[PDB]
């Protein structure tokens, strides 16, 4: 139960640091007028489908 | 300038400051405290971010021609304001001191050829002009620039 | 400029209508119909539906009767066969009502005289639709549609 | 001045009465139902107070210049009111029998200067002359004057 606790813990942390991470380099381009979102991070971060 | 364009945020019967409607984006500065004046803006899924103090959503389909356009080649020179004129210098906008005072942060700026660049946060006072600390809009950023000893609007 | 705009015909009555641009006809894809002129209507057409654009190569007598195309979009006023459209902000906006679900071909000048968009649909929205079009960046053509836009 | 100096207090729609930014307190009549207009002096403590029917408070000190002087003298004569103007004689306020009508019992009485005399509450016709059901200050003490068979407007 402890273990799998831990590893629980490890995985939740590990994936809310991911989409942390997903946030901190997205959100400065859904703020812009412009959403250019170059297919780069497109591609390496799941791209919210900015909607001309 | 254009009326139908800046809308009024309110905190207990209080504007507090405005929420601009720009490129396709409704926004407003984040650090700006109260709810939209108008109902059928409130009801939608605002966005915030403190590094940058601009909470945004998408302004509405039905709603979608109240819209300033917006730049961002912002050439050195004279740009216009809510209050008189605005002047781009180094990569710092000046205006007349005391013009703008705290409880209005949120008015845009426009160009010459009426098109947004920049959305006023705060103030600065060094002398005969306030530096305003301003986010505008790169190629694809989104850049705070706030002078040293800059004061939240 | 009346000699390069080929209607589309479906029961008798046209639906839409096929341009020609460039050295393709072009179609939105969408429409259904016949191209009206024959010697044009037995050519192989290759579709996309991703991009709702179907193309295909001009024959070689009648390249004379297509027109110039551009793919540089400075911001400003075009034309239209309905009035005037305006390039803002990458969209397009023309008065309200102006276009007509059924003519859903029809292309989109330059000052210049030159296409610059080919109309596919519009996305109402107040004294100003929207048009979604399909435009030819330097090497890719490109859908820009706004949301709710319907199929004209 | 003193034509935006008393907020009228709102209920549903109707306007029931008006609230008056008197001296350093911004009063109110302590029966009229509703929620403030302005909303500001809606969200300030309110003690209340039945024997008096005068429910007040302490003024947000934004706003202190918009409010009218007060007095205790009241010499026998002619006082100002928003619908014309009140005669006192008699320990009595006495109006044109029919001016004013029920709902707008907020209202304040000046005097020819113009300070504060009273705050009237409802009337009572007898005669050609209604007498009105008025709150006073004496040097010291609010002070209900009410005479017999009074409505509430």
């Amino acid at each position: 139960v402890g273990m799998s606790l831990l590893a629980l813990i490890s995985i939740f942390a590990s994936c809310y640091m991911l989409v942390a991470a997903r946030s901190k380099c997205l959100t400065p381009y859904a703020l812009t007028p412009g959403a250019a979102v170059p297919w780069t991070l497109g591609i390496l971060c799941c791209a919210p489908r900015a909607h001309a | 300038i254009e009326n139908d364009c800046i809308f009024e945020v309110k905190h207990e019967g209080k504007v507090t400051g405005y929420a601009c409607l720009v490129g396709d984006k409704v926004m407003k500065p984040a650090h700006v405290k109260g709810v939209i004046d108008n109902a059928d803006l409130a009801k939608l899924a605002f966005k915030k971010s403190s590094k940058y103090d601009l909470e945004c959503a998408q302004i509405p389909v039905h709603m979608r021609s109240d819209a300033s356009k917006y730049t961002h080649e912002k050439p050195e020179g004279h740009y216009n304001w809510h209050h008189g004129a605005v002047q781009y210098s180094g990569g710092r906008f000046t205006i007349p001191t005391g013009a703008g005072k705290p409880g209005d942060s949120g008015r845009p700026i426009f160009d010459n050829k009426g098109r947004v660049v920049a959305i006023v946060l705060g103030g600065a006072n060094e002398g005969s002009r306030t530096a305003l600390s301003v986010v505008t809009w790169n190629k694809d950023m989104v850049t705070r620039v706030t002078p040293e000893g800059s004061e939240e609007w």
